[PDB]
């Protein structure tokens, strides 16, 4: 009956498990390249054009 | 050197409004045949 919700900026620091069991993302906006690419490799269904958007995106979007 | 050709490689950043803002990202694009300019 309890449930999480995790919040970070530099997500490649971060516990490799504590995501694995999170079944929904929201992404904004991210630069650092490193980022890019766990946060690519993590989320399925990525291709380059969806890595191309993240680091556009303005401020308010997701 | 074949006349001349000079390439300048771009990455976009931000888009500049008329009223004088910056609003970071641009979901735009430009199209071709379109000018370019130094920044004063």
């Amino acid at each position: 009956g309890v449930t999480l919700m995790v919040v970070s900026q530099r997500p490649s620091e971060v516990s490799e498990t504590i995501f694995s069991q999170c079944s929904n993302f929201i992404s904004l906006r991210l630069t650092n390249a490193v980022d890019q690419t766990y946060v690519k490799s993590l989320l399925p269904d990525l291709s380059a054009g969806l890595g191309d958007l993240l680091p556009n995106l303005a401020q308010g979007e997701f | 050197h074949v006349n001349f050709r000079f390439q300048i490689d771009t990455q976009p950043i931000g888009t500049l409004s008329e009223d004088g803002e910056f609003s970071r990202g641009s979901h735009s694009l430009p199209v071709p045949t379109e000018y370019a300019y130094v920044t004063p």
